[PDB]
């Protein structure tokens, strides 16, 4: 039908007109296919005959007989409307329902008017036998099916349309997908199907036809990859292939599939499947699995062995969000309301920084699943964390960053996290102090990385294609080795200072890591930081021979 | 009845922000808040051929039990500019900074009165969320004045001097100054006396539509640069002494870092005071606890600023407009990093907007992400300044101590 509906205002943009592309003569059947087709809906009201006077028109064609009408140009033209692709609901935030239905709108957009002012910039033309035959004029009165604007409009339609039902049915669940109507309650299997007659025929009333009780459709349901039942959910069905070779399209689909379950699957990593791909090449080629990967692929298929299921939300609850360190840079959460009856899943391997250590990956986990929780549950979780109160609060109040949690708690679940090492506060005494420094030509690329003691030792090692930067990791660095348990150093460069003053337990850096594993070995390192080029005995000292000859 | 045609800028166009996720418990508090605003026809419902959108906030009264629906104009700001400043620009009194006591009073509740421009109300287009996007989300626009924007006073200053003349011609040397939703009344009054003042004004106010704040300018003062005293230096000691003494080099002409300089050496070392040594820093100290040099405020190019963590609730903070010649640095302070880094801006902003009538862009010391998530869980003030994130050069958050 044609919904009595109130129609939607509509305007081409500021400075432009409508459209008037010409109509490029189609085969004798796709003529023959289209008079058909506009007959039929002619006769139904979704489109209408037009005098000359309509100055527009657009392409229209036909495929097989279906008709499809090329709208870019009056799309280009027609304007902006508030985005329909908002956010998708997930699964885990549903409350769980006694009865679930499924409507799918017939025709759609056929069933919602279209703007009468708007109607004339639709006009389209169907071909005479080649040209030289004026040629049946048409204009829409219905929401066009590939025209900006018809999602949106008819999401507005249908929303103020289910408006009055809902209001008279609170307690009712409706949930508008496109075509399709999702609707929940709480009653028992006869006395909804009485409500969702109540509700057809509401929604007949309007113009929108659905299928009858008899085709209906039961749980579960396959919403954008989810298996959806009334009482719980899933990810939709999924089998990792058994293969000998494996092309990058295939560890693609795999790594994407892995993921996609991770949404309810405990335990799935794709750390080793990733690696495989790191480099340019083309999907055709086959890669060979690491040994990590083919055990990786084991597992998970381990995991994936039995059917998992995650449970609804329930409002009166808390949640309690619980994380795991799974390898190194890798990290898995639950999120729950019963222990251990889980409501989602999820990972963690994201880190932005250049260097970091797990109490900041650990912290931003956290941030990542809070905002999740957010928008899922519009409430804040309760944390389990593997690290102690006390060595959270050590990092908290010394780092330079502004952090907090929300409401968290320690839970013993190894690896616990921890600072592999602690920077001096003050100075050492009777500790070696070096005053490092680093050099490097601009030009050549080259340069020399040494270090100068209060003991009269003194080095110089060169090295070869390095920054001004890494001149100074490497003086530093090689301090540490040379050095006893116990030394303090003097650098002029911030950035090494500031690199090793947050206290890395990883970087995607050698050298830095190297640095690391040696600030391990120690066990008390103080380092400070004098301005280059002044009169600092010491840092003159050993600029005086880093930079003599290639500086 | 007569409405001020309010025309964007050459160009430009309308604001398309995203609406950032809120908790149940705003959300319900905005929905109602909202159903109140369009009962009494100050917003209407929107249909979807308006593609703008802003984000809206729930924030608490005054640290109290009300909620308060917050609007994020930003955008929309920065695309009217030309009309609130250029256009129909407030002044800004220098008087005002040097007043005894200023109160800061909400008079934003005003605006409601008068009416939008038809033409205009499309892009205060604003969307309440829903949780987990189960159902759709309600779309409203303004018919009438909205808070956060600062086309409202700019529009409002015909009835704002008509209402407050009475008031000023009795009270010629109390100072008044609006920005955004506030009222800005200082003056030298002693306090009972100023009290009184503002609610005498709090009455003529009354008279067009309904002690707010404490505020003494002139009792604010540098947070110079501080050099340890010590009494024993040791190379370290005199080592991070000349480090900050360079630093302050780059700004505060005249600093001489020298002589201590000359002064292969152990870090532990104890080393005693040279003659050369005092006649240095007892200089330095002269120097910084006085005003910079040469630099000044230029009124066209806009505030920047800067917050470093120097933790125990402790927060130092600069403003500038060229990086290093400051106009001004201060410092401040359940409570947690984020509930006091909130307070600091604030702080510092309403600081910056009694001096300089503008707020400042923030340098804020944190992670987008934790930042966006609880920013407004603490924050009380109408007005949202512009920030950005950053980390704090270990190096800079000592010399600042
Ligand atoms: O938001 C939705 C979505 C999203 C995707 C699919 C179906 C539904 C739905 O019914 N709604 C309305 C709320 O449904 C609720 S609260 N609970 C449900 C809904 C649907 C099902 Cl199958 C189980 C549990």
């Amino acid at each position: 039908p044609i919904s009595p509906i109130e129609t939607v205002p509509v305007k081409l943009k500021p400075g432009m007109d409508g459209p008037k592309v010409k109509q490029w003569p189609l085969t004798e059947e796709k003529i023959k296919a289209l008079v058909e087709i506009c007959t039929e809906m002619e006769k139904e009201g979704k489109i209408s005959k037009i005098g000359p006077e309509n100055p527009y028109n657009t392409p229209v064609f036909a495929i097989k007989w279906r008709k499809l009408v090329d709208f870019r140009e009056l799309n280009k033209r027609t304007q902006d409307f508030w985005e329909v692709q908002l956010g998708i609901p997930h699964p885990a935030g549903l409350k769980k329902k006694k009865s679930v239905t499924v409507l799918d709108v017939g025709d759609a957009y056929f069933s919602v008017p279209l703007d009468e002012d708007f109607r004339k910039y639709t006009a389209f033309t169907i071909p005479s036998i080649n040209n030289e035959t004026p040629g049946i004029r048409y204009q829409y009165n219905v929401l066009p099916q590939g025209w900006k604007g018809s999602p949106a409009i008819f999401q507005s339609s249908m929303t103020k349309i289910l408006e009055p039902f809902k209001k008279q049915n609170p307690d009712i669940v409706i949930y508008q997908y496109m075509d399709d109507l999702y609707v929940g309650s709480d009653l028992e299997i006869g006395q909804h199907r009485t409500k969702i007659e109540e509700l057809r025929q509401h929604l007949l009333r309007w113009g929108l036809t659905t299928p009858d009780k008899k085709h209906q459709k039961e749980p579960p349901f396959l919403w954008m990859g989810y298996e959806l039942h009334p009482d719980k959910w899933t990810v939709q069905p999924i089998v990792l292939p058994e293969k000998d070779s494996w092309t990058v399209n295939d560890i693609q689909k795999l790594v994407g599939k892995l993921n996609w379950a991770s949404q309810i699957y405990p335990g799935i990593k794709v750390r080793q499947l990733c690696k495989l791909l790191r480099g340019t090449k083309a999907l055709t080629e086959v890669i060979p699995l690491t040994e990590e990967a083919e055990l990786e692929l084991a597992e998970n298929r381990e995991i994936l062995k039995e059917p998992v299921h995650g449970v609804y939300y329930d409002p009166s609850k808390d949640l309690i969000a619980e994380i795991q360190k799974q390898g190194q840079g890798q990290w898995t959460y639950q999120i729950y309301q019963e222990p251990f009856k889980n409501l989602k899943t999820g990972k963690y391997a994201r880190m932005r920084g250049a260097h970091t250590n797990d109490v900041k990956q650990l912290t931003e986990a956290v941030q990542k699943i809070t905002t999740e929780s957010i928008v899922i549950w519009g409430k804040t979780p309760k944390f389990k964390l593997p690290i102690q109160k006390e060595t959270w609060e050590t990092w908290w109040t010394e780092y330079w960053q502004a952090t907090w949690i929300p409401e968290w708690e320690f839970v013993n679940t190894p690896p616990l996290v921890k600072l592999w090492y602690q920077l001096e506060k003050e100075p050492i005494v009777g500790a070696e102090t070096f005053y490092v420094d680093g050099a490097a030509n601009r030009e050549t690329k080259l340069g020399k990385a040494g270090y100068v003691t209060n003991k009269g030792r003194q080095k110089v090692v060169p090295l070869t294609n390095t920054t001004n930067q890494k001149t100074e990791l490497q003086a530093i660095y090689l301090a540490l080795q040379d050095s006893g348990l116990e030394v303090n150093i003097v650098t002029d460069s911030q950035y090494a200072l500031g690199i090793i003053q947050a206290q890395p337990d990883k970087s995607e850096s050698e050298l830095v890591n190297q640095i690391i594993e040696q600030l391990i070995k120690k066990e008390k390192v103080y380092l400070a930081w004098v301005p280059a080029h002044k009169g600092i005995g010491g840092n003159e000292q050993v600029d005086k021979l880093v930079s003599a000859g290639i500086r | 009845i007569e409405t001020v045609p309010v025309k964007l800028k050459p160009g430009m166009d309308g604001p398309k922000v995203k609406q950032w996720p809120l908790t149940e418990e705003k959300i319900k508090a905005l929905v109602e808040i909202c159903t109140e605003m369009e009962k009494e026809g100050k917003i209407s419902k929107i249909g979807p051929e308006n593609p703008y959108n802003t984000p809206v906030f729930a924030i608490k009264k005054k640290d109290s039990t009300k909620w308060r629906k917050l609007v994020d104009f930003r955008e929309l700001n920065k695309r009217t500019q030309d009309f609130w400043e250029v256009q129909l620009g407030i002044p800004h009194p220098a008087g005002l900074k040097k007043k005894k006591s200023v109160t800061v009073l909400d008079v934003g509740d005003a605006y409601f009165s008068v009416p939008l421009d038809e033409d205009f109300r499309k892009y205060t287009a604003f969307t309440i969320p829903s949780i987990n996007n189960e159902t759709p989300g309600i779309r409203y626009q303004y018919n009438v004045l909205p808070q956060g924007w600062k086309g409202s006073p700019a529009i409002f200053q015909s009835s704002m001097t008509k209402i407050l003349e009475p008031f000023k011609k009795q009270n010629p040397d109390i100072v008044i100054y609006q920005y955004m939703d506030d009222l800005y009344v200082g003056s030298d009054l002693e306090i009972g006396q100023h009290r009184t003042k503002i609610e005498e004004l709090r009455q003529h106010l009354l008279r067009w539509g309904l002690m707010g704040y404490e505020l003494h300018p002139d009792k604010w003062t540098v947070q110079p640069i501080v050099l340890p005293e010590k009494d024993s230096w040791t190379v370290n000691d005199i080592q991070k002494l000349v480090g900050k003494l360079n630093w302050a080099s780059q700004i505060y002409p005249g600093i001489k870092v020298r002589q201590l300089c000359k002064l292969t050496k152990a870090l532990t070392e104890v080393i005693p005071l040279t003659e050369e040594a005092e006649l240095e820093l007892a200089e330095n100290r002269e120097i910084l606890k006085e005003p910079v040099h040469g630099v000044y405020y230029d009124p066209s190019k806009d505030l920047i600023a800067e917050i470093q963590k120097q933790g125990q609730g402790q927060w130092t903070y600069q403003i500038y407009q060229e990086p290093f010649k400051n106009l001004k640095t201060g410092k401040y302070a359940h409570t947690n990093d984020v509930k006091q880094l909130t307070e600091a801006v604030q702080k510092i902003t309403t600081e910056s907007i009694v001096i300089w009538g503008k707020t400042p862009k923030f340098k804020l010391p944190i992670q987008k992400e934790t930042w966006e998530t609880w920013w407004t869980e603490y924050w009380q003030a109408t007005w949202i300044p512009e920030w950005e994130f950053v980390n704090t050069p270990p190096l800079v958050k000592l010399w600042y101590q």
